């Protein structure tokens, strides 16, 4: 059953912004000058 | 203590808390002067902290 299990669940840690956005375990950061620091200077989304 | 809760996810929304007064107070001027500048003291943020 656990073989099966392993096979089974094996056949369908940062993924996303949103990802990054929730946690503090890892830091992240952008060029210090350039249009990526920008985007999020004034990015009008949430995230 | 006991540390058994966590906050998750991201906030729902984005607002604020206000010192609040009756319509039409004496005090509604002074006060929202005194809160901008507590906030532009830095009073705010130690207090939270």
């Amino acid at each position: 059953a656990n073989l099966a299990a392993f096979l089974t669940v094996e056949r369908m840690p940062i993924e996303s912004a949103e990802d990054l956005s929730k946690q503090t375990e890892i830091a992240y950061g952008t060029l210090d000058s350039g249009s990526t620091k920008e985007f999020f200077r004034r990015s009008k989304i949430a995230v | 203590k006991p540390c058994d809760t966590m906050k998750v996810g991201g906030n729902l929304d984005s607002k604020g808390y206000g010192i609040a007064t009756p319509k039409g107070s004496s005090l509604r001027t002074p006060v929202n002067l005194a809160v901008l500048k507590l906030s532009e003291q830095g009073v705010l943020d130690k207090l939270k902290n």
